[PDB]
RNA sequence: GAGAUUCCCACUGUCCCUACCUACUAUCCAGCGAAACCACAGCCAAGGGAACGGGCUUGGCGGAAUCAGCGGGGAAAGAAG
RNA sequence: CCGCAGGUGCAGAUCUUGGUGGUAGUAGCAAAUAUUCAAACGAGAACUUUGAAGGCCGAAGUGGAGAAGGGUUCCAUGUGAA
C-alpha cells in the first residue's frame, strides 16, 4: 500500500552526540526530517507543530534522548506537484520507551 | 543580430541569446564549456544535475583556487564544482531556444548544442570600504551568451 | 499578506505591546483588509484580534 | 654561526616519505633466506588485530631482579584464521631483479577470494577466473597447465603461494577477502612446488606456520592521524607563550643559504598511516579456537595450566571495537601497530635468535579477561554474579519463569 | 605610588614536557567578491662577473593541471634612507 | 609636385588622462549565546508576514520620550531596473 500510517521510536540521542550545543534541536528536526525521508521514500515530509515543540520542550541543548513518532504518508494529489506523495511526521507522547516495537498503525 | 559562429543551414538551427546577465563570467565559461556538443535533453538534465549537486562542471581554465571533488573524475579533471546561478541562466536559456524551435516548427527531440559562447558584459561598479579610509572597487562580471541549437539524430 | 500595519494598530488600540497582540493566522485576508482603526475596533469585538495575557510571574516562591 | 649548545636531531631521516602508505595490506618485502637443507615451510602469515590484554607469568631469566619472579607483561591479540591457498607465482633471477615467470591458480577460488579482484561486487557479474577454471577440467587445459608446473619447475628460483583469508569467519563487516603471496622456503624448487601444489585448494592454519615462544616480524599501517603540525608530527619544541604568530611551529626553517628549505627540516603534514615493520615480538601463545565436539568448548583459549577456568579470550563484554575472537589467534607481546581489525602481516624473523631473550621458554599463569570497555573488575561472567548475587531483572525474570 | 630594583612565603603549564576539550575561524560548498604587487620570469652546484645569478659558461638535469600548509629565497612589498 | 610656416615624429620622465589584465572566482563576507516548525502571499522564501516554540536585552535596557544635528528620512499605496 501506499497510504500507510506506522509508529517508530528514534535515537534523537545516537543521531545528535557529537554536535555542539547551539545546533543541538536543529540537527535533531534535520535528522527526523532525514529519518522519515529514508523509512517512507518521499522527499516531501512536513513535521507537525506538536512534535516540533517536543523536540524543543527542554531548549536548544538538552534534546530528549528518544522520541516516539508516527509517520505517515498521505497523497498530494491536491494541485500540480512533482510529489504526489508526502510524510506527515506527528508527536506520540509515552511514559516509557521500553519495549517499543515499529508498529503498523491503522486508520 | 549578428552572431559568432552562423550556421551551416540556418534551417535545422534555432539561436538564443541574453545579453547583460547577472551571473559570474568565470562560473558561467566553465558551465557552459561543459554542455557543449550536447544534446538538448542530455543538457537539460546534466544542468538540473548540477543544480542537485549530484554532476559537477569541470573548472579547467577558471580553476584558480577551485576545489577537489569525486564528481570530476566523470570528466578527464580534479577540480569542479556546482555553479547554481549558472545551471539557471542556461536552463532559462535553453527553454528559449527550445521554444525558438518549437516556433520555426523543428522537433525538438533531436536538439545538440553545436555552438555556445559566453563573452564579458560591462562589469557594474560598487563600492567596498578598507582599512585607512580607503575606498575599493566591488565590480560585478556580468556576461553575454549565446546558443545555436542544431538538429541531428 | 502583510500584517506589520494591523499589528501596530492592533498594539495601539489594545493599549498593549506588540507582543500581546493576537492575529488570527486563518482570517489573514479578512485582518488585512482592515486598513483604519475602526475596522480594527470591529475585528477585536469580532474575536479575530485578541490581546493575549501578561507571562505568568509568579512571587509564590518569594513568598 | 654554530648552534649555541648541541642538541640531537628531531625524528629520523629514515622514514622521511612521511607520507599515507599506498597499501592498505603492509607488504613483506623481505622474506626470510631460503636454504634448501630446511624442510619446505611457509615464511609469513596474515591476522587482524583484535585487541590487547595483559598476562602475569614466572621469568626463567637467570641473573634478573625478575628471576623466578612473577610479572604482569601486556599482550596483543591476533585472530588468525587459517589461509586457503589459491594459486603459486614462480619467479626468476635477471639481472635485473626477480621477475614473475608464470601464475598458476586453483580451481574452484573462493566467493570471498574472488570478492577481492572487484571495485564493485554488487554490480559485477562475478565472471572472473570463470573462463581460466574451465582449463583445469578439458585435456589441452590441463597439459597448458601441467607444461606451465614443468617450466616453473626447470627455470623459477624462488616460488610462492597465493593465499587468502578468510573473512566469513570474522566478526567484520567486510567480506573481501585479503590476498598474499607467501613465500615457501626450504627446499628444491621441485620439493617446495609439489609442496605448494598439494596445498592447492587447501587451508593453512597459523600453527603450521608459526610456533610457540618464537620472535616473529609484524608488518603493517600504523593508526592515521591526518594532517598534523609540526610539534605533533616531530615532536619539536613548542615556542614561548609570547610567540606572535604562533607556538607550535618551527623557528627556523633553514639558513639564508643554501637558499632553499632543505629535506630534512620538519614540517607539518600527514601523520600516522604509515607503513612500518617492527621484528622481535615473541609469540607468547597460539590459542586454538572455538570447537563444538559435544558442547562448545572454550577453554582452549584464555585456560592456562595454573587457572583452569573455562573462559575464551575475548574479556568481559567483548572485545572493544572488534567483536568477539572465535578462531586461532596469536597472542604476542607488546604493542603492535594499527587501529582495532587492522590486518598484519606475520613474518618469520630474518635474523639468527641467539640471545636470551629469544628462545626463552613462555608458561603463563594467568590471561586477564575483564572488560576492556571500562575498568572490568570481574573476569568471568559466573565469577561476577557469583559476586553479586541475584539482581532486581534477575528476580523479575524468574517471576515469569515461575 | 598602574614609578625602578632584590629577596622570601604561598601559588601555579613559565618550564621539565607536553596532552586533551570547547567556541569562532581556517577548510569544502551556494551566493557575492577586492587589494598590494607585476622588465620578462621563476629547479640547482661551481665559475667568472659591479668582488653573493633565475637568465651567461661548464656541469647536475628537466613531464600537464592542481589542493591544503609553510615561511629558506625572490639581496620580497611598503617610503626618492 | 614647387615654395612658405610650425604647438611637427616617443618606450621610458615613481610622466598626465583614460582604459584593461595577471593576481583571482582568490583574500574575504568570523566582536556583542540562537534559532526551529507550520501556513499565507508569491513565478520564486534560510531572510517577508501570521501563528506556535526556544532564547536574548533584563528598568544604568536592545524599553518609552526629548536637546543638538538631519530635512521629509514620517504615513499609505505600488514597483522589483539600480
Ligand atoms: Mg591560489
Ligand atoms: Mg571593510
Ligand atoms: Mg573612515
Ligand atoms: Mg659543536
Ligand atoms: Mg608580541
Ligand atoms: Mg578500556
Ligand atoms: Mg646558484
Ligand atoms: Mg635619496
Ligand atoms: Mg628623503
Ligand atoms: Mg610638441
Ligand atoms: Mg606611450
Ligand atoms: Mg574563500
Ligand atoms: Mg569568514
Ligand atoms: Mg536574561
Ligand atoms: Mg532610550
Ligand atoms: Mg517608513
Amino acid at each position: 500500500n501506499e497510504v500507510v500510517t506506522r509508529e517508530y521510536t528514534i535515537n534523537i540521542h545516537k543521531r545528535i552526540h557529537g554536535v555542539g550545543f547551539k545546533k543541538r534541536a536543529p540537527r535533531a528536526l534535520k535528522e527526523i526530517r532525514k529519518f522519515a525521508m529514508k523509512e517512507m521514500g518521499t522527499p516531501d515530509v512536513r513535521i507537525d507543530t506538536r512534535l516540533n515543540k517536543a523536540v524543543w520542550a527542554k531548549g536548544i541543548r538538552n534534546v530528549p534522548y528518544r522520541i516516539r513518532v508516527r509517520l505517515s504518508r498521505k497523497r498530494n494529489e491536491d494541485e500540480d506537484s512533482p510529489n504526489k506523495l508526502y510524510t506527515l511526521v506527528t508527536y506520540v507522547p509515552v511514559t516509557t520507551f521500553k519495549n517499543l516495537q515499529t508498529v503498523n498503525v491503522d486508520e | 543580430v549578428r552572431y559568432s559562429l552562423d550556421p551551416e543551414n540556418p534551417t535545422k538551427s534555432c539561436k538564443s541569446r541574453g545579453s547583460n546577465l547577472r551571473v559570474h563570467f568565470k562560473n558561467t565559461r566553465e558551465t557552459a564549456q561543459a554542455i557543449k556538443g550536447m544534446h538538448i535533453r542530455k543538457a537539460t538534465k546534466y544542468l538540473k544535475d548540477v543544480t542537485l549537486q549530484k554532476q559537477c562542471v569541470p573548472f579547467r581554465r577558471y580553476n584558480g583556487g577551485v576545489g577537489r571533488c569525486a564528481q570530476a573524475k566523470q570528466w578527464g579533471w580534479t577540480q569542479g564544482r556546482w555553479p547554481k546561478k549558472s545551471a539557471e541562466f542556461l536552463l532559462h536559456m535553453l527553454k528559449n531556444a527550445e521554444s525558438n524551435a518549437e516556433l520555426k516548427g523543428l522537433d525538438v527531440d533531436s536538439l545538440v548544442i553545436e555552438h555556445i559562447q559566453v563573452n564579458k558584459a560591462p562589469k557594474m561598479r560598487r563600492r567596498t570600504y578598507r582599512a585607512h579610509g580607503r575606498i575599493n572597487p566591488y565590480m560585478s562580471s556580468p556576461c553575454h551568451i549565446e546558443m545555436i541549437l542544431t538538429e541531428k539524430e | 499578506s502583510m500584517l506589520r500595519l494591523q499589528k501596530r494598530l492592533a498594539s495601539s488600540v489594545l493599549r498593549c505591546g506588540k507582543k500581546k497582540v493576537w492575529l488570527d493566522p486563518n482570517e489573514t485576508n479578512e485582518i488585512a483588509n482592515a486598513n483604519s482603526r475602526q475596522q480594527i475596533r470591529k475585528l477585536i469585538k469580532d474575536g479575530l484580534i485578541i490581546r493575549k495575557p501578561v507571562t505568568v510571574h509568579s512571587r509564590a516562591r518569594c513568598r | 654561526s654554530h648552534r649555541k649548545f648541541s642538541a640531537p636531531r628531531h625524528g629520523s631521516l629514515g622514514f622521511l616519505p612521511r607520507k599515507r602508505s599506498s597499501r592498505h595490506r603492509g607488504k613483506v618485502k623481505s622474506f626470510p633466506k631460503d636454504d634448501p637443507s630446511k624442510p619446505v615451510h611457509l615464511t609469513a602469515f596474515l591476522g587482524y588485530k583484535a585487541g590487547m590484554t595483559h598476562i602475569v607469568r614466572e621469568v626463567d631469566r637467570p641473573g634478573s631482579k625478575v628471576n623466578k619472579k612473577e610479572v604482569v607483561e601486556a599482550v596483543t591479540i591476533v585472530e588468525t584464521p587459517p589461509m586457503v591457498v589459491v594459486g603459486i607465482v614462480g619467479y626468476v633471477e635477471t639481472p635485473r631483479g626477480l621477475r614473475t615467470f608464470k601464475t598458476v591458480f586453483a580451481e574452484h577460488i573462493s566467493d570471498e577470494c574472488k570478492r577481492r579482484f572487484y571495485k564493485n561486487w554488487h554490480k559485477s557479474k562475478k565472471k572472473a577466473f570463470t573462463k581460466y577454471c574451465k582449463k583445469w577440467q578439458d585435456e589441452d587445459g590441463k597439459k597448458q597447465l601441467e607444461k606451465d608446473f614443468s617450466s616453473m619447475k626447470k627455470y623459477c628460483q624462488v616460488i610462492r603461494v597465493i593465499a587468502h583469508t578468510q573473512m566469513r569467519l570474522l566478526p567484520l563487516r567486510q567480506k573481501k577477502a585479503h590476498l598474499m603471496e607467501i613465500q615457501v622456503n626450504g627446499g628444491t624448487v621441485a620439493e617446495k612446488l609439489d609442496w605448494a601444489r598439494e596445498r592447492l585448494e587447501q587451508q593453512v592454519p597459523v600453527n603450521q606456520v608459526f610456533g610457540q615462544d618464537e620472535m616473529i616480524d609484524v608488518i603493517g599501517v600504523t593508526k592515521g592521524k591526518g594532517y598534523k603540525g609540526v610539534t605533533s608530527r616531530w615532536h619539536t619544541k613548542k615556542l614561548p607563550r609570547k610567540t606572535h604568530r604562533g607556538l607550535r611551529k618551527v623557528a627556523c626553517i633553514g639558513a639564508w643559504h643554501p637558499a632553499r628549505v632543505a629535506f630534512s627540516v620538519a614540517r607539518a603534514g600527514q601523520k600516522g598511516y604509515h607503513h612500518r615493520t617492527e621484528i622481535n615480538k615473541k609469540i607468547y601463545k597460539i590459542g586454538q579456537g572455538y570447537l563444538i565436539k559435544d558442547g562448545k568448548l572454550i577453554k582452549n583459549n584464555a585456560s592456562t595450566d595454573y587457572d583452569l577456568s573455562d573462559k575464551s579470550i575475548n574479556p568481559l563484554g567483548g572485545f572493544v571495537h572488534y567483536g568477539e575472537v572465535t578462531n586461532d589467534f596469536v597472542m604476542l607481546k607488546g604493542c603492535v601497530v594499527g587501529t582495532k581489525k587492522r590486518v598484519l602481516t606475520l613474518r618469520k624473523s630474518l635474523l639468527v635468535q641467539t640471545k636470551r631473550r629469544a628462545l626463552e621458554k613462555i608458561d603463563l599463569k594467568f590471561i586477564d579477561t575483564t572488560s576492556k570497555f571500562g575498568h572490568g573488575r570481574f573476569q568471568t561472567m559466573e565469577e561476577k554474579k557469583a559476586f553479586m548475587g541475584p539482581l532486581k531483572k534477575d528476580r523479575i525474570a524468574k517471576e515469569e519463569g515461575a
